[PDB]
């Protein structure tokens, strides 16, 4: 049946302009319905941007009509969205959608990151216990991964051998670089005595580092 | 343009309950309110349109009502696959708008957080870094307040917090709080405390360490 | 081809 799929740049410099493509299968964009573009910010807040009716009419959300434009290619059955003088407040997830009775069909949506940062490898640091905090039975080890760009980071413990008791948190922003941390709580039987290694991987930077948590001095 | 407010921000309930979500408008929107569901890392899907009409494929435990201003999404019987975010939008006026969303969580037995604070690794310090990390794991409910103390003083600079979404096994939450400073900074203070205050205790849960403690 | 007010 109907099918929508977005595509476009995944990371751009601020103030630059760009175009996000939406290619639809199973339906003609000259047949019927309004073909929209919607973005969702980091918080689940949805925001309508603009659409191009099947007839050709275009409508834009007043707060963005100064820097955007919806266009199409009936031949290849797609429509695009151009954004100019983009700001960082623009990083989010973009969806192309068909509207008729509300928003009918959506696509997987594509994520956009507006940053000035340059691909740089992360710093993986072992987090052994402070020598005194570790209430009996279970012990918690950590793993700090700071200043890496772009996302995502891949983190596992003991090549995957460890799975339960693991906590990986969302990457945040320290300046314009990400920092992420992961934890693992294992029985107080394992640690010093059994090697635990966290494995981080940064596809972008083609980096890959194993880091062993050894008891501190 | 007509603002759509969703009253229930985060609703916590049991499987097999009865949840009624509310969606209000600024101005009349006739019956042009649709409801969309959004399971994590998934796109919104039409659930209810025309205020009441159930979109093709939507089970029965979903019913909507409301006329140009006050609308509701009722889930007769809540299931685990209803655990998601629900949005509502009008399609009456030019700039189409959505609400802030209503997250539907799962209710579970309260749980105190397991706190752990680690001094910076010698690897980072040797490079001039000084990050103190604290983990507040597997706790419930969501609401908690972490606070850092250095030599007994509160400190707001550097703190970068991070919270995981509800766990899909024990239904708990987890947070890490990081404090960053330059080694110079780090080496003039000696007592580092990670103080938390959850609702499962009348007193704050605190983890701490003294730097001159090998 | 019934579109809501906001559309078209």
């Amino acid at each position: 049946q109907v099918k929508l799929q977005q595509s476009g740049p995944g990371l751009v410099k601020p103030s630059q302009s760009l175009s996000l493509t939406c290619t639809v299968t199973g339906y003609s964009i000259t047949s019927d319905y309004a073909w929209n573009w919607i973005r969702q910010f980091p918080g689940n807040k949805l925001e309508w941007m603009a659409y191009i009716s099947y007839s050709g009419s275009t409508t834009y959300n007043p707060s963005l009509k100064s820097r955007i434009s919806i266009t199409r290619d009936t031949s290849k059955n797609q429509f695009f969205l151009q954004l100019n003088s983009v700001t960082t407040e623009d990083t989010a997830i973009y969806y192309c959608a068909r509207g008729g009775t509300g928003f009918d069909y959506w696509g997987a949506g594509t994520t956009l990151t507006v940053s000035a940062a340059a691909t740089t490898p992360p710093s993986v640091y072992p987090l052994a216990p402070g020598s005194a905090t570790a209430a009996a039975s279970m012990v918690t080890l950590g793993c700090l991964v700071k200043g890496y760009f772009p996302e995502p980071v891949t983190v596992t413990w003991n090549s995957g051998a460890l799975s339960s008791g693991v906590h990986t948190f969302p990457a945040v922003l320290q300046s314009d670089l990400y920092t992420l941390s992961s934890s693992v709580t294992v029985p107080s039987s394992p640690w010093p005595s059994e090697t635990v290694t966290c494995n981080v991987a940064h596809p972008a930077s083609s980096t890959k580092v194993d880091k062993k948590i050894v008891p501190r001095d | 343009d007509i603002v759509l407010t969703q009253s229930p921000k985060s609703m916590s309930m049991s499987v097999g309950e009865k949840v009624t979500l509310s969606c209000k408008a600024s101005e009349n929107v006739d019956t042009y309110v649709s409801w969309y569901q959004q399971r994590p890392e998934q796109p919104p899907a039409l659930l209810i349109y025309g205020a009441s009409n159930r979109y093709t494929g939507v089970p029965d435990r979903f019913t909507g009502s409301g006329s140009a201003t006050d609308f509701t999404l009722t889930i007769s019987s809540v299931q685990a696959e209803d655990l998601a975010d629900y949005h509502c939008g009008q399609s009456y006026s030019y700039p189409l708008t959505f609400g802030g969303g209503t997250k539907l969580e799962l209710k579970r037995a309260d749980a105190a957080p397991t706190v752990s604070i680690f001094p910076p690794s010698s690897e980072q310090l040797t490079s001039g870094g000084a990050s103190v990390v604290c983990f507040l794991n597997n706790f419930y409910p969501k609401d908690i307040n972490v606070k850092w103390k250095i030599d007994g003083s509160e400190r707001q600079n550097g703190v970068a917090n991070s919270w995981t979404a509800q766990d899909s096994k024990d239904s708990t939450y987890s947070m890490s709080s990081t404090l960053t400073l330059t080694k110079d900074e780090y080496e003039r203070h000696n007592s580092y405390t990670c103080e938390a205050t959850h609702k499962t205790s009348t007193s704050p849960v605190v983890k701490s360490f003294n730097r001159n403690e090998c | 081809h019934q579109l809501d007010p906001a559309f078209g």
